[PDB]
RNA sequence: AUCGAGAGGA
DNA sequence: ACGATCCTCTCGAT
């Protein structure tokens, strides 16, 4: 029987043949089986990565350090956009633990399996096809881990290979002919500022202390 | 005076050549939608809250607003205001971490909403020094 | 630039009208094949028709923009060699300075209409500090 | 910073006035002129680091 | 700038990209995450069984990161974790995952 | 620009889809006021608002049929309302307002804001474009068509000359509003009533010794004697359910200026000919491509027309929150604000034209003047 | 003494431009830091840092000045110690520091563990990564198992 | 002589209290300036 | 590669394929803030 | 202090 | 998909 000619439509897999959509759930099965020798031939590693993993079971949750707070305030609140989107998510997620075991109604489930998938795609990205997002406190648009992670002024590019740093300084500059080539006239007030941790030593103390 | 620097008669600077004034104004208001939470302009001092600024307050009288002929500079508080959260948490603007001058005029009005309003102006005279552009 | 200004926008129709009341055989009754020497007319990017002898028509228009009976804003362009006549009343068009020249002169050649005459009456208005820019305009 | 040359260790000479002062002829590699160009300074914290700057 | 550790010190020499087995996710957690709120249980100010904390670092610059103490200037945040319901795709994966099927086949999956 | 907003424009925006299921008329406008909470209504003076972060803006009064206010309107300093507009020199120093100050700005919360002219490509213009190599179409005459008094329904018609040089039989097609594909002109021409192979050519080629051009068209005519009739021209654009649909498009969105009413059919055929005439003048190299950088085929949108693109947009809102206290009345409800505050936000930011953001209007039209030096 | 060359001398109208040095001469020597990153803050206005850009790095590498790159990329700026599982390469650890206690639950590892050293921004990313369902396994020996 | 505010428009030595809010003595303009200070200031005339 | 143009996804296909990063690259040792196999870091030091 | 928008210095 | 570096500053918002 067969392999459909498959289609991406939003966040769903859709097939022709010779139309049944691929419910999220379908695809877990599969892989949950597929072979070891099948994996690997194509890119996988028994222990470190498996196609069933490629799809979402359970979603970790990033602790505060990753997404924290406060404001203009004190008594009146604070938060980043992951705590907000890391809600739209624990949000619809109980909207569905509240149907299956409470009020249960056939084709009006799936209105809300796309929410829960959708916010879980959004919490990871949103500069894609169709709708971006926004409010439900700030307006726009949004946040996402990805753009945090993304090119320039974003982690890796802007915080890891290029950080802002201590003991530095900056001014205007001008030329002065009675200075030797390898010198640099540092103005005083700055020298009064930047510091160099020296270690105490028989050798230095006398001078050293007269500084302290 | 190379690769475009130029040399200036420090004598004639003194006589007053290329001098300027330099005012800068700071601003403040009181609260938001509170039926019981209202910033207050005052000259603070702890009162269970104790997060007040590194710098000095003693240049503010009681309305919490420096007087005019007063010379400020450093991290000096120019406008004391406290915001009570449960209590007297400081929240008062100090002068630029770099500027220094003299208060010139201080204004006290209000906004559409019957709001307490303040705009403090500080004046400095800046003199053609070494690195200045022209 | 110093002397630049910008269209603010008039109303097309009082002209449209004037046009259809001075030749400008309108479009519908158009017969391209039995009247090719037809400067076709254009208003605000619309084709309202045609016109034989558009010449005897512009003059008139110009005298009417320059006397003041048609807004001085409205631009009046007659392209001779492509047989079109575009009249613009759009808003947001920049435009400008200048004086006029019509050879309008008796004892000799092509001249500027202006003269020490007007200009001296213009300064007249500098020391009494009724001749404004605008009177130059009209 | 489009060279190694836009960076180089120098010898400090504290002075009055508030401009980083430098030698004409060390201009090019920086590509500075003096009609306002601004310039950064960093300060090594390890004895090694000091070495790395003064030697390489 | 943080305390003595008994632990030793190593330099990084290998990095293993790889993925998330729900397996570990709930093996590795401390979280449960049962409610979608941040902290107010009837104006009551503290944290909650819900979001941001049931064994997780803090705010009022306080040490209760689970007998962990040392707090927010040494609390490598420790992970939360949350069971979903009926599974879901994973965005930057859609397109390999579409390619995976245009590659395996139905019902037995070979 | 401003004056001719107020003075005229404004009043015309308020008359329109204005009417209800209620009829506004004369809008009335105040020299700027201010209602401080708990109080009379003061007379507002520029220097005064620059100081207490008030908005030099005046009162919006509408004369509503079976006297009434809907918002306020930021006033262009030194415009016909700004009290500074009639002021003597010594009258000025008096209001503490510099007499060298030339005004031309607004004042919103003490910050003087300037509306930045905006440059854009004119409409209702005829434009031809040779298109690249790697493309089948080879020239295209186009028109960003849309109405001067009434909306901003934006409707772009293209007349592409599918077929590069030589590449077999150069056919001509066009483009239409909410529609499926292109159209060989001759249908369309038949569809506007012009039917005879050649009563058509007149609408295009204007002199008959121009075989060259004629011939250029020899192959269009041929994509159509598969249709020799009004009703089956209208046909091809999908019975009676979908004929209609076309007798519309070819009145409501096909060349909207000109008109949208009933019988103005030939008024358009002719045009469409005109388009094609230049489209072909340009393909036979008798005449040059159309230069996209002629200042003459662009406009600057000053402050009037901007306040204008906002005022409509909110006046349509106050207008329709109202089709709503009222929908729910069955058995004054106006939210003034919407407007008196929408205006403020745009004038206050730079997101020219409310909430959504979208309005990458983004110009940050509205900036904070500059005042380092007079000449700036 | 007279000057050998005659000179150009005259009145010429000159301009004083905003931009005076004393309003620029910021200098930092360790100060406040952001909340997220733990990196110094932007702006002299708040005693920030200067950006030692991707670009200046290239040049340090150019010179061959390794150690200095670490110092600048770690000791000034982010720098942070984290513990790790000596098995399941993870920031899954638990500093019950004091009570010489270590554990890596589940893994149940109590003797295979690691204190290591990285840019706090590092840890971040990794957590960010993890929180996007990916493992950034941290291994200790130049060694792959074979 | 013991002073506190001064409204701007007319020039009256007002001096009033936390809670008579703001406004003048028949010249109502809520503006109001802060006096001068009295620890008289020393200038270097340089 | 991360340290350049398409960053999030190189991270993902890296995630899925279980790439094992050597960490012999300047770019990556800068990320873990350790010495670089560079001039000063190319040899080792002993006794 | 996070965020978006324009203005300016090389 | 990218797109000079660094740089100081002002206005406005859930
Ligand atoms: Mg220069
Ligand atoms: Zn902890
Ligand atoms: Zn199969
Ligand atoms: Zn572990
Ligand atoms: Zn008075």
């Amino acid at each position: 029987n067969t392999q459909p000619t498959i289609r991406k439509d939003g966040l769903k897999l859709v097939g022709s043949w010779k139309l049944r959509v691929l419910s999220t759930e379908e695809i877990l099965n599969i892989f949950k089986h597929i072979s070891v020798k099948d994996f690997t031939s194509l890119g996988f590693n028994e222990v470190f990565s498996r196609p069933e993993w490629m799809i979402l079971t359970c979603l970790p949750v990033p602790p505060p350090p990753v997404r924290p707070s406060i404001s203009f305030n004190e008594s009146q609140r604070g938060e980043d956009d992951l705590t907000f989107k890391l809600a739209d998510i624990l949000k619809a997620n109980i909207s569905l633990e509240t149907l299956e075991h409470n009020g249960a109604p056939h084709h009006a489930i799936e209105e809300a399996e796309s929410l829960l998938q959708f916010h879980v795609a959004t919490y990871m990205d949103n500069d894609i096809a169709g709708q971006p997002q926004a409010l439900q406190k700030s307006g726009r648009p949004v946040k996402s881990i990805r753009a945090r992670l993304k090119g320039k002024e974003g982690r890796i590019r802007g915080n890891l290979m290029g950080k802002r740093v201590d003991f530095s300084a900056r001014t205007v500059i001008s030329g002065d002919p009675n200075l030797e080539l390898d010198q640099v006239g540092v103005p005083k007030s700055i020298a009064k500022t930047l510091t160099y941790p020296e270690v105490v030593t028989p050798y230095n103390i006398d001078r050293l202390t007269q500084l302290v | 005076n190379q690769e475009d620097s130029m040399i200036m008669n420090q004598s004639s600077i003194d006589r007053g050549l290329f001098r300027s004034l330099f005012f800068r104004s700071y601003m403040d208001q009181e609260k938001k939608y509170g039926m019981s939470i209202t910033e207050t302009f005052e000259k603070p001092q702890r009162t269970n809250t104790l997060r007040m600024k590194h710098g000095t307050y003693d240049k503010l009288d009681d309305d919490g607003l420096i007087a005019p002929g007063v010379r400020v500079s450093g991290e000096d508080v120019i406008i004391g205001k406290t915001t009570p959260i449960s209590s007297k948490r400081d929240a008062s603007t100090p002068l630029r971490s770099t500027e220094n001058g003299i208060v010139d005029q201080v204004l006290v009005t209000t906004n559409q909403d019957g709001l307490k309003f303040v705009k403090v102006r500080v004046r400095t005279t800046k003199i053609p020094q070494i690195g200045d552009k022209f | 630039s110093l002397m630049s200004c910008i269209s603010v926008g008039t109303d097309p129709m009082p002209i449209i009208t004037f046009l259809s009341e001075w030749g400008m055989e309108p479009l519908e009754d158009y017969v391209p094949h039995q009247s090719p020497d037809a400067t076709r007319v254009f208003v605000n990017g619309v084709w309202h028709g045609v016109h034989r002898n558009p010449a005897r028509l512009m003059e008139t228009l110009r005298t009417l923009r320059r006397k003041g009976d048609i807004n001085p804003e409205v631009s009046m362009i007659r392209d001779i060699r492509e047989k079109e006549l575009k009249i613009f009343t759009d808003a947001g068009r920049v435009y400008r300075p200048l004086f006029i020249v019509e050879d309008d002169e008796s004892l000799g050649h092509k001249e500027l209409k202006v003269r020490k005459g007007h200009i001296a009456k213009l300064m007249a208005t500098e020391y009494q500090d009724e001749y404004t820019w605008s009177s130059l305009l009209n | 910073s489009l060279h190694k040359m836009s960076m180089m260790a120098h010898r400090v000479k504290v002075i009055p006035y508030s401009t980083f002062r430098l030698n004409l002829s060390v201009t090019s590699p920086y590509n500075a002129d003096f009609d306002g160009d601004e310039m950064n300074l960093h300060v090594p914290q390890s004895e090694e680091t000091r070495a790395e700057l003064s030697q390489l | 700038g943080q305390q003595y550790s008994s632990a030793p010190l190593r330099t990084v020499k290998e990095v293993q990209f790889g993925l998330f087995s729900p397996e570990e996710v709930r093996a590795i957690s401390v979280a449960k995450i049962r409610f979608p709120e941040t902290m107010d249980e009837t104006q009551t100010r503290a944290k909650i069984g819900g979001l941001n904390d049931p064994r997780l670092g803090s705010i009022d610059r306080n040490l209760k990161c689970q007998t962990c103490q040392e707090g927010m200037n040494e609390c490598p945040g420790h992970f939360g974790h949350i069971d979903l319901a009926k599974p879901v795709f994973h965005v930057g994966f859609i397109a390999k995952i579409k390619k995976v099927c245009e590659c395996v086949c139905m019902h037995c999956g070979k | 620009s401003f004056n001719q907003f107020v003075d005229y424009t404004l009043q015309d925006i308020i008359c329109e889809d204005s009417t209800l299921i209620i009829s506004f008329g004369k809008i009335y406008v105040t020299k700027p006021m201010v209602n401080e909470s708990d109080g009379v209504t003061h007379a507002l003076y520029p220097q005064e608002a620059r100081l207490r972060n008030l908005t030099y803006s005046s009162g919006l009064f509408v004369d509503v049929k079976k006297k009434v206010f809907i918002g306020r309107l930021p006033i262009m300093l030194r415009s016909k309302n700004c009290y500074l507009s009639e002021a003597t020199e010594s009258d000025l120093y008096k209001l503490k307002e510099c007499p060298f100050d030339m005004g031309g700005y607004f004042i919103i919360n003490g910050s003087e804001k300037v509306l930045i002219a905006q440059e854009r490509s004119a409409g209702n213009i005829v434009q031809v474009f040779k298109k690249a190599a790697p493309s089948p179409i080879s020239h295209v005459a186009e028109i960003r068509s849309a109405l001067e008094k009434g909306s901003r329904f934006i409707s772009t018609l293209q007349v592409k000359l599918y077929g590069r040089e030589g590449s077999s039989a150069r056919t001509i097609k066009a483009t239409l509003p909410y529609i499926k594909q292109d159209i060989p002109i001759v249908i369309i021409f038949r569809a506007l009533g012009i039917i005879p192979d050649g009563e058509i050519l007149e609408h295009i080629c204007y002199d008959v010794n121009d075989w060259q051009m004629l011939e250029m068209l020899k192959p269009c005519v041929e994509d159509g004697f598969v249709i020799q009739d009004r009703e089956t021209a209208l046909d091809f654009i999908g019975k009676e359910k979908r004929i209609q649909y076309a007798k519309d498009i070819l009145q409501k969105e096909f060349l909207p200026h000109i008109t949208q009413l009933e019988g103005f059919e030939s008024r358009k055929a002719f045009f469409l000919g005109y388009m094609i005439n230049r489209l072909l003048l340009c393909a036979l190299d008798r005449k040059d491509q159309d230069d996209r950088d002629h200042f003459g085929k662009k406009r600057l949108d000053l402050a009037g027309p901007l306040l204008a693109q906002l005022f409509k947009t909110l006046f349509k809102k106050l207008t329709k929150d109202i089709f709503r206290y009222m929908q729910r009345t069955v058995e004054l409800a106006i939210n003034a604000k919407t407007i008196t505050s929408g205006l403020k936000y745009a004038l206050a930011t730079g997101n020219w034209g409310e909430q959504k953001k979208a309005m990458s209007s983004r110009a940050g039209v509205s900036q904070v003047l500059n005042r380092y030096t007079y000449s700036s | 003494k007279k000057l050998m060359a005659q000179i150009f001398f005259g009145p010429t109208y000159y301009q004083r431009l905003r931009h005076m040095v004393d309003d620029k001469i910021h200098a930092r020597a360790r100060g406040p830091m952001q909340v997220l990153t733990r990196q110094p803050v932007e702006g002299r206005s708040r005693d920030g840092g200067l950006r030692f850009g991707e670009m200046e790095r290239d040049c340090m590498i150019a010179h061959g000045a390794a150690s200095f790159l670490k110092e600048r990329l770690m000791e000034a700026s982010d720098a942070f110690r984290v513990h790790i599982c000596g098995i399941c390469g993870l920031m899954t650890v638990i500093a019950k520091l004091n009570h010489n206690q270590f554990e890596c639950k589940g893994c149940d590892n109590k003797i295979d563990i690691y204190q290591i050293h990285i840019p706090y921004a590092a840890k971040l990313l990794f957590q960010e990564l993890m929180a996007m369902n990916i493992t950034p396994r941290l291994y200790t020996d130049r060694s792959r198992d074979f | 002589a013991t002073l506190k505010y001064i409204c701007a428009e007319c020039s009256s030595k007002l001096s009033l209290s936390r809670t008579d809010a703001v406004r003048c003595k028949d010249c109502g303009h809520r503006i109001l300036l802060k006096a001068r200070t009295k620890r008289l200031v020393q200038f270097e005339a340089r | 590669r991360c340290s350049f143009e398409e960053t999030v996804e190189i991270l993902f296909e890296a995630g899925a394929s279980a790439e094992l990063d050597d960490c012999r690259g300047v770019s990556e040792n800068v990320i873990l803030g350790q010495m670089a196999p560079i001039g000063t870091g190319a040899f080792d030091v002993m006794i």
